[PDB]
């Protein structure tokens, strides 16, 4: 009996360990409402969170505690967790030890304020923080390869080999599946639908997840957009209201493999994949190329696989043989790698104790991190 | 064609035309369309069924205002064609827009489907020899005479900052709100029925528009001014009735700073400006709080100058230098600068002939804009 | 001053600017390591007058004729 | 030849250049290549795609900072001809490049491709007299005014060791590691990403060089120092906004002494030095280890001199007099070497002409250099 809760910027996916899928996914959201001094009615909420904060999205503020994969307002976070916890998952948390995860290269704080929060204020009898990209090759059934596991908050590249991490050779990228949307915004007020609000913006992400796909070549989809209205898709709004998005579709995703359209100066998804495995021992390149798995929901993209094995292969070197792996659960692919771990007998010891905790302090956790 | 060049100003709230020439704008009228407020069938009545800018404010009480531009946005195409012939009218300027060239000003990241339309009618309806679509931002700066700058441009529809370095504008680090003159005045017409005086009639809401111009002075401190018991100013209508505005006077252009006081979801006057330099790059920021220039009209508030450097200084970084440099023209800056880059030999350049147009197709405007 | 006169709508007896009050090794002074005063002009004079012999030099990593020794005597 | 020769010293993080017999470098600048990453808009703006030394230096904000050469070895060749082409430039020496003759200073133990295209672009696109390539460390020696010594010149781009007894330079006993000045400001970025600070962008990277200058010392105990709760000492931004290093200040230039902590498998700084005498023959170990001279620019670290005397004693053997000699322009050493040779009439009969080079090509550069 143990707990498995993935702290994603995006969406928070929570569960018990050994169950197939998780049990609880929702939107990882803080709704407080745009009050006047006006009195408010009655079946009143003072902050509302997930699902709820979903459907009263109109009059609610919608502000993400997690930014970039950093906690920027544990206040949030903490009602989030209480959220999780008692009402989705309902289960008593000093019962049950939680598996969390976080981000690789995150700032050191992060990890020691949010093991300090599960130990202090939900008084948890054991709790193990985890590198997302570790979890996600146990999805698979694989030890070896490298993972692209992009999220909403960051996408990062950890390559293991044979079940060995190379610290080194792991690099971050701060753009993601939330820069994206804000991206798509921009590029959808320049066609004539304006969307500005902190609820507006989550109608926009409805619009990325079903309609936008990544194209194998960007200047070949840009003529056919041109010529032909094919490609241009409707989309009905909450309102009646329907709008054609036209080339702005494949124009979003577009931007994870040259991020100069967002305007980082940075390298792309596809580039940074090759750059880390450049950056590893030359003998285990083989099967880093062999092996390159993509995980999160910013790789369910449709057709991203096709694009990231073309760009891939030609930066990569042409005797190499590049396979990408394209699990159908990559949603749920840090999850699902959780409950797997939490489950294996060998993870019983790696937990980190109250009484480990409380002798020690929350600087334990750098040293039983990964 | 070597004739002078026309500037005009597409200001939501009021438009400024006349000749490249002339150190100021001669012509500048309301931009609203007349029309009598009885539907009239019989004679003895408005004749014509258009009356635009000082025919409009004569019969003011009697006519019906409809204002064709919404947020920077072109909404009725109709009207705004009217309203461009009436600039090339015996009233105002009395000349051919077949024989001189024309500069519009446009607001940043506005709809490109308005920026086509308004080319297409001034190339089609009106016989133009060139056009050139410009920034409001851009041109502020020509007219202070100064190449790094950002430029706080609250108008009448919208409210814009662009940060522009060494004559380069980072295209990323623009903002733009909707909560400009326009939004102040309608929630000045909310607080002045809380003091018991509606103002209903589309007629009656230029008054509101007169009433905040005259008497409305933003406090340093809102609280302290709330407490203190109000002179109570008197205001004269057209009519020659009074009517003692009060509190309405200072908590009224107020949700400039603070937007969430009535209920809407934008940022601030204060926070736009902040944002769009914390968003450019840290070598650039001292620089750009070294130097910010206040344009447009929803700048000239008794006490504007002084509440924002207040609320900028607390957000931005402590020990720094923050010179809010307007000038005494705020109003007509925007036009000013673009009398100047009309003048200059390298517009010759930078405009789009009408042969140009018809042989390169729709793009021609877009390309060249920058 | 005379051209904003003619316009309407023009700040009138307020001030221009809004803006803030105007606010006002380690190593080379090391014991371990020994601090030398670099004179070049004291240098230049020590080796004014060495000479270098660039007859027969090939510091390249050729194989033929043995070990080579660049720059063989001066003068 | 009448015309004076000029001293480039073609380092990888600062290129010094300057004419024979000058005391001290007129004209030393930052070695990279600044292109403008936003958008020109407005007329009057700064001129060019290329920014070069000290214009880079000032509008850094605005560029995209790309160094030419990384390692010692010329990556991009376009870029470092350009570089070159700014040394002959009016802003510099501002001298014709035909009727000077040049001294180019090349780390040992660079590819043999590196030095015959360095020779092509200075005889081919510029028309030198004379060319002499020689190593950093020859020239140091030369400075000091001495004929036995090894020089530890830990550069930007490169840290090598080269012991030379009375004028001969030992060729099988030099020793050259990749890790240097540059690898420990990448190293501190990713230490202050853990802190909680990002510095993502290429100009934001040379704010990190600049913390690094400012703020990092040695500690004479590592294991000590690291368990001790240090004072989180601030550093003002150039924005205005203050950072707290704390740990990362003496953590990230212990990778010179320690390069497992990037995670290559390399010989530390302090083993490079003792590999370098314990290679030379058993006569010369105790005269070696008497005259070490340090030089390069990452030899200016607090404590570097305390840390490395006590490095090297460990690793030499017992009761064995160790001196360690800096001159106190550790930076300027290798330059001011290369001033004293060109001076010497001895460097006339050491030069390639431009008939030797055309005749034999490739061969005459690889004979006549070390
Ligand atoms: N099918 C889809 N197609 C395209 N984009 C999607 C799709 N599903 C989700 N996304 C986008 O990618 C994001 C995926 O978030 P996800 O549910 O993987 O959680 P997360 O917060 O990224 O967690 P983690 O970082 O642990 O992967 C969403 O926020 C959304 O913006
Ligand atoms: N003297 C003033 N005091 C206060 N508000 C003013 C004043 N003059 C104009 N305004 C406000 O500013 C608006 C004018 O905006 P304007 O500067 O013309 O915008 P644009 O830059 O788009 O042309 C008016 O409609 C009014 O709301
Ligand atoms: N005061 C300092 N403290 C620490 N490191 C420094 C200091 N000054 C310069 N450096 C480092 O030394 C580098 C300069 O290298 P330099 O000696 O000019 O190279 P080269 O010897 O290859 O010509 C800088 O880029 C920086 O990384």
């Amino acid at each position: 009996a143990a707990l498995v809760v993935d702290n994603g910027s995006g969406m928070c996916k929570a569960g018990f360990a050994g169950d197939d899928a998780p049990r609880a996914v929702f939107p990882s959201i803080v709704g407080r409402p745009r009050h006047q001094g006006v009195m408010v009615g009655m079946g009143q909420k003072d902050s509302y969170v997930g699902d709820e904060a979903q459907s009263k999205r109109g009059i609610l503020t919608l502000k993400y505690p997690i930014e970039h994969g950093i906690v920027t307002n544990w206040d949030d976070m903490e009602k989030i967790w209480h959220h999780t916890f008692y009402n989705e998952l309902r289960v008593a948390p000093e019962e049950h030890p939680v598996l969390l995860t976080e981000a690789p290269l995150n700032p050191k704080a992060n990890r020691e304020k949010m093991t300090q929060i599960m130990f202090e204020t939900f008084n948890t009898p054991a709790m193990y923080v985890a590198i997302q990209a570790v979890l996600s090759l146990y999805a698979s059934g694989r030890t070896t390869g490298i993972v692209m596991d992009s999220g909403d908050g960051v996408t990062h590249t950890v390559p293991i080999y044979e079940g060995y991490a190379l610290p080194h050779a792991i690099l971050r990228l701060d753009l993601a599946g939330r820069d994206l949307t804000d991206y798509l915004m921009k590029i959808l007020t320049e066609r004539g639908y304006s969307f500005t609000t902190t609820a507006e913006r989550e109608i926009v992400r409805d619009i990325k997840e079903k309609l936008c796909y990544v194209a194998l070549d960007f200047e070949q989809e840009m003529a056919t957009a041109a010529s032909s209205s094919s490609l241009e898709k409707s989309y009905e709004l909450p309102d009646g209201q329907v709008i054609t998005i036209g080339n702005e579709r494949f124009r979003c995703p577009e931007a994870l493999f040259q991020p100069s359209f967002l305007g980082m100066e940075s390298c792309g998804i596809h580039e940074t994949t090759f750059n880390s495995i450049m950056k590893c021992d030359v003998d285990i390149r083989k099967d880093l190329y062999a092996n390159t798995v993509l995980s999160g929901g910013t790789t369910m993209y449709p057709g991203i696989a096709d694009r990231m094995q073309k760009e891939i292969t030609a930066l990569a070197p042409s005797t190499m043989k590049i396979k990408i792996i394209a699990p159908p659960e990559r949603k749920y692919s840090v999850w699902i790698g959780g409950s797997i771990l939490a489950s294996l007998s060998t993870f019983q010891q790696m937990w980190i104790s109250k009484q480990e905790y409380d002798e020690s302090g929350p600087s334990i956790v750098h040293r039983k991190c990964f | 064609i070597a004739n002078q060049p026309v500037v005009i100003d597409n200001g939501s709230g009021v438009i400024k035309a006349g000749f490249a020439g002339d150190q100021i704008p001669k012509y500048c009228f309301p931009n609203y369309v007349g029309r009598p407020k009885h539907v009239r069938v019989m004679a003895g009545a408005l004749e014509g069924d258009i009356f635009i800018g000082p025919k409009a404010e004569e019969h003011r009480g009697l006519l019906s205002i409809r204002y064709p531009m919404e947020h920077g946005i072109v909404k009725d195409w109709n009207d705004m064609e009217r309203i461009w012939q009436y600039v090339y009218s015996k009233d105002q300027l009395q000349t051919f827009s077949e024989e001189h060239p024309v500069l519009l000003t446009e607001a940043p990241l506005n709809p490109r489907k308005n920026r086509e339309r308004a080319a297409e009618v001034f190339f089609e309806t009106f016989n133009v020899p060139a056009l050139f679509i410009s920034m409001q931002a851009v041109l502020s700066l020509y007219a202070t005479g100064r190449t790094t700058g950002v430029v706080l441009d609250s108008g009448d529809g919208v409210t814009h900052a662009v940060p522009i370095y060494e004559g380069f504008a980072m295209p990323h680090s623009i903002m733009r709100i909707d909560i400009a003159g326009r939004d102040v005045s309608r929630f000045l017409r909310l607080y002045l029925r809380k003091e018991g005086y509606d103002f209903h009639s589309s007629s009656e809401f230029e008054i509101v528009k007169a009433i905040k111009e005259r008497a409305c002075y933003l406090s340093i401190n809102p609280q302290k001014d709330e407490t203190l018991e109000t002179e109570k100013a008197q205001y004269y209508l057209p009519d020659g009735s009074t009517i003692e505005i009060g509190p309405s006077r200072f908590r009224a252009p107020e949700l400039l700073f603070r937007p969430d006081l009535i209920g809407e979801e934008s940022e601030g006057i204060h926070e736009v400006l902040v944002f769009a330099i914390q968003k450019s790059d840290m070598d650039l920021r001292r620089t750009l709080f070294s130097n910010i220039v206040l344009s447009g009209g929803s700048t000239l508030f008794k006490g504007f100058g002084d509440r924002l450097l207040s609320e900028v200084k607390k957000l931005a970084p402590k020990d720094v230098k923050i010179r809010i440099s307007a000038p005494q023209e705020r109003l007509y800056s925007t036009w000013i600068g673009g009398s100047i880059l009309a003048s200059l030999d390298t517009f010759k350049k930078m405009w789009v002939s009408k042969k140009e147009y018809e042989e390169d197709g729709a793009r021609s405007i877009h390309r060249k804009t920058f | 001053d005379p051209k904003y006169a003619d316009l309407p709508g023009i700040a009138r007896n307020e001030p221009d600017v809004y803006e803030t009050s105007d606010l006002p090794l380690e190593e080379l002074t090391s014991t371990s390591v020994e601090h030398i005063i670099v004179n070049p002009n004291a240098a230049y004079d020590k080796f004014k007058d060495k000479r270098v012999g660039t007859k027969g030099l090939d510091f390249s990593d050729r194989i033929g004729k043995t070990k080579r020794t660049g720059y063989e005597s001066g003068e």
